């Protein structure tokens, strides 16, 4: 009875809570392609190779459409591609919003614009003798641009502003004060959807659109109640565009945080039970600092979440049978993925680094990160077979490019938490394209069994449909 | 090689395919011990003190509590019989049954075990008490005449 | 330089004969106390490959090769520092009543 | 051919477990295990000299690193021995040897024992009570009744 | 009590039977990795009686009694830091695999 | 959860084969000397579970399993100073010899 | 081995009902039930001495807490007795014992009765009407015809 075993999502227990939890694939990306005898094949995450150096760790990335180049802020130094243009203070993550006449990076509570001719100007009220309206700008939290205006939100308050059209440094001449007052929620973050300025609060997601008013003093932006979403973003950087909309993490005010996507003025969950348990395992401050972003390559639509001790990835194209999450990791133990702030420029993707002061470009023919080994895990779900025997355990691997015949550690559990002996089987052979990863004499399943496929390699691993001859 | 009652047991379970080395799941040592117990019971049943099949087996004892470690002491040729036998005995233990090849090999092994003893136990009985020695024998002159059995 | 490559999985043999204690039982408890009593039993941890520590029932089992075996196969048992031992064979006898394992270190001057 | 490793790798090939025709490389556990099974089978056949004899030599697997290396088996018996080994190790992997393998093993064992059976046929000497006829030299040499046993 | 007698030269056996690994091989390597790749290999030294550390060829050899031997005579092998071992028997099958082990030498406390 | 469960009792096996040194002999001597000589034999102590150190006769005795035995019971053998173990089989042969077990004499090093 | 509980646990193992290989712990009700069944089977076999005899001892289960403890069974009969107990308690759980268990029980019962059957073969003495021949001492001692019965 040749019986196939799915590998896109693994099952197991949780030794603390005794709850069944999803054992997620690690450093793998399920690809829904009809391969051989299976409907999909697991593909290792692309490796990272150092393109060139940078000052400090990466703090933000944004593809400047106006200049057709990517502006990246690493450490305390602003970079445009390879070259070094600006100087940026601060040490935490920074939000950027490119403009046609200036590239800006909201840092240290002030919106700093790096003009394209070299000069630097900071947002401040109009001069008192000018005669235009004077506001209380306060501290800048998040920024965005729409129709030639920079929109930023005062820190710790639900008010957000817009800059003037003529002089972008100062805010608007007469009408530059706007409030997301539909609820008593402060604006955790701001952004631009189509032609709408979102105002992501702490219990609501309000929208805004231009009213086209001409008379001085009239509110340029008017609320759109019909599009309101009754959820929120947990932290300032827990939002990102994804599939022509913003996904985010629910603020603890509305309940337990859970990854959401905004649709037609309504939030639909895309986080399984295990994902939200992992998210809830964090405290408020730790999970607030998480940053989440979108990466798109080949056919996958990744939605990468950079939590302090986990890096969850949502693959939209591989969600045919349900949400598909893979936990990326760096190093042999449970360290956090180093790659951060992915952006696609020119021909190949480039990513920053959380620890080192470098920038890495994704390379698809290797899985090593900065010339280091990496660990790929694959867990099959627990299935109940009583007094049965299993002999043939074959996984289809795309043997090919490699440096050594990196063997995989294949182990099987019996209670779904702790595993047995680690058996080593050759997975790739360098320069050989027809090797089969076959193991015989698996043994007797007393009640439950679950196989963990573990590969340590510097070359891509492509595992396909797993069949077991449960005789 | 296979020199311990445990080895015969772990060699059997292997022949069934339950826990065979190179195996991802192995059976608990409790089942190994009690399968050693089953081996001992089967060999005691075979041996029947003097009369039954004589395999050269050595039984466990209290000075050696781990019966598995004890050297079985079987003849070098006899290890294949108790090997392929005793596999059918633990076959229903996991509700598995033994393949026809194992059944045939166990039958052949037991036949080979008993062949030498059966040849050694022919021993035609002596002449009965009434059979007389003929005049040909010189012992007739010694007054023996009729034979003496027993 | 200062770490020895040694037998990683310990060997528990029997006192009166050179054989592994099949279905042996090891109980781990406080210093200079009887570890059979559940009250005296101290935490005992498996260290699977993921670096986790999942705790298992105190009567750890010993296979026919002398190693410690969980429900399935070989595991790397871990305790804190001051663990007592008491080997019991399947028949129910006693083999060891090692009071303080830390008092068995080949160099007790360092302690 | 001329070593236990080749014999055991030959058996696995016929069973279909591991061969170049199948792109499977023999697992070292499988190699050692089936070599042990071959040792047991040859010991059972040899039966301490009273049974079928092939010239096989039992290494000892005490001083060597592993028992499987070299075999004194006659060149004509290699087919029979490795087919029988494949048949015996068939249920180890839950496979069953194809009927051709079983028939080949039967034929090979029969051919193995043919010569030994012809040699062992012999004939029992004359019974102690059967005498020479009057037409013999031993009649004059006082031998008369044939030598017992 | 200052010194307790304890045997050096730790013994290696199989995983399911009490037989000792005969002419096997022990490979040392980084934490939680395949210790067969020279990329993953870690240097291991010989600590003689005089204390003169000397490097050894990587694949360790086991005599018929489950003890490391180099140039015939038994030797004590010491690694630089934590390591993962993959014990291979004579044929090439795995006796066992372990990801993380640590046993600091009790000797050379004066140093 | 720091240390790994390991059998502390020392089992003495022959160097060239996997057998116990049945009814063997262990002689404890001075540093870098031959313990066979009666003069080069330091006083040797047993440590009971309660911790009552007691002296015994030097030519130690080994049971059939390898563990040291005094009066048919397992004992822990300690010395007040660094020694040089010398193990001999029952037939009589230098199965093993260690010049300095700890590589330093704790007594003198205690200063 | 040496107690009724061990015999009944072996029988339950052979059924696969309760064993460590199955991760089932014997139910105390099952314990008492199959021990009582073993008592009944041994009594039926023993048949008050005229039938098969094994050395089994019937506790009484009146003064003791439970009948199941210790048994005078010969070491060679343990396999037969617990296989037969397993076969007899098979329909209790609606299971049916595998054909190997039935064959083993038949073989064991045959082996148990073999020695008793050889012992009971005996031979009847000569009939009361059969006379001794002239070639006897009892002919002079006036015994003549054989002693009846």
């Amino acid at each position: 009875p040749i019986q196939q075993l799915p590998m896109m999502k693994g099952m197991g227990k949780d030794f603390k809570n005794a709850d069944y939890i999803d054992y997620l694939p690690v450093n793998m990306l399920a690809t829904p392609k009809e391969i051989l005898n299976s409907s999909g094949y697991l593909r290792s995450f692309p490796g990272i190779t150092k393109r060139y150096d940078m000052n400090g760790v990466s703090r933000g990335v944004e593809y400047n459409t106006a200049q057709n180049a990517v502006y990246r802020v690493c450490g305390g130094k602003l970079y445009k591609g390879e070259s070094e243009v600006g100087d940026v203070a601060g040490s935490g993550r920074v939000s950027m919003a490119h403009g046609r006449t200036s590239q800006a990076v909201g840092v240290n509570g002030q919106l700093v614009e790096y003009r394209y001719d070299g000069t630097v100007k900071t947002v401040s009220n109009w001069p008192a003798d000018s005669g235009f309206t004077q506001y209380e700008l306060g501290s800048v939290r998040d920024i965005t641009r729409l129709r030639g205006r920079y929109a930023w939100s005062k820190d710790g308050t639900d008010s957000w502003f817009i800059t003037d059209l003529e002089d972008e440094s100062h805010p608007d001449r007469y009408s530059a004060q706007y409030r997301a007052e539909s609820q008593p929620d402060g604006i955790i973050g701001i952004g631009t959807w189509r032609d709408f300025i979102v105002c992501f609060g702490s219990s609501t997601i309000e929208y805004f659109s231009l009213t086209g008013a001409t008379t001085a003093g009239a509110a340029l932006y008017v609320a759109q109640p019909s599009l309101m979403v009754q959820k929120s973003i947990a932290g300032t950087y827990c939002k990102t565009p994804f599939a022509d909309s913003y996904a985010f993490i629910s603020h603890p005010a509305t309940g337990a945080p859970s990854v959401y996507i905004i649709g037609s003025g309504q939030a639909s969950p895309i986080a399984t039970a295990s994902i939200e348990k992992i998210i809830r395992s964090y405290t408020a401050e730790e999970m607030a600092t998480g940053v989440m972003e979108t990466l798109r390559f080949d056919s996958h639509e990744l939605l990468i979440i950079h939590l302090p001790r986990h890096v969850l990835v949502y693959d939209a194209s591989s969600s045919q049978n349900g949400p598909q999450w893979c936990v990326l990791k760096t190093g042999l133990y449970d360290d956090v993925y180093r790659g951060v702030d992915f952006m696609y420029e020119g021909n190949q993707i480039t990513c920053g680094d959380k620890s080192e002061a470098v920038v890495g470009q994704l390379q698809f023919d290797i899985s090593s990160q900065y010339d280091k080994q990496q660990e790929h895990l694959l867990f099959t779900p627990l299935f109940k077979a009583d007094n049965a025997r299993c002999f043939d355990l074959e996984v289809e691997s795309s043997t090919g490019v490699a440096q050594y015949a990196d063997r995989l550690f294949l182990s099987a559990t019996t209670d779904g938490i702790n595993y047995g002996r680690e058996q080593m089987i050759e997975q790739n052979e360098p320069f050989v394209y027809d090797k089969r990863v076959l193991w015989k004499r698996v043994g007797r399943i007393r009640r439950l069994i679950g196989f963990k496929l573990r590969v340590i390699t510097k070359s891509p691993v492509t595992l396909s449909g797993c069949q077991i001859r449960l005789e | 090689q296979i020199k311990t009652k445990g080895d015969l047991v772990r060699a059997a379970l292997r022949k069934l395919g339950v826990a065979s080395d190179a195996t991802l799941t192995d059976v608990e040592p409790q089942s190994m011990q009690d399968a050693v117990d089953d081996l001992e019971a089967m060999m005691a049943e075979w041996y029947q003190d003097g009369k039954g099949i004589i395999t050269g087996y050595v039984f466990s004892d209290d000075e050696n509590p781990p019966a598995e470690g004890d050297d079985h002491g079987l003849r070098s040729s006899a290890v294949s019989a108790v090997f392929h036998n005793l596999a059918c005995r633990i076959a229903p233990d996991y509700a598995l049954e033994a393949t026809a090849k194992i059944i045939a090999t166990a039958k052949y092994g037991k036949e080979l075990l008993y062949k030498q003893t059966a040849i050694s136990r022919a021993k035609r009985a002596p002449y009965p008490s009434r059979m007389p020695t003929g005049s040909g024998n010189s012992f007739a002159n010694l007054n023996e005449w009729h034979y003496f059995p027993g | 330089a200062n770490v020895v490559v040694s037998n990683p999985r310990p060997i528990f043999t029997e006192s009166r004969s050179f054989k592994a204690v099949a279905n042996g039982k090891i109980y781990i408890g406080q210093i200079d106390t009887d570890p059979v009593n559940p009250a005296n039993q101290i935490p005992v941890y498996i260290e699977n490959e993921d670096g986790s520590h999942v705790q298992i029932t105190q009567p750890l089992i010993i296979n026919a090769a002398g190693k410690i075996v969980y429900n399935g196969q070989l595991v790397k048992i871990v305790t804190v520092q001051g663990h007592s031992m008491a080997i019991y064979d399947a028949n129910g006898s006693q083999v060891d009543y090692i009071a303080n394992v830390l008092k068995y270190d080949p160099d007790q001057y360092s302690i």
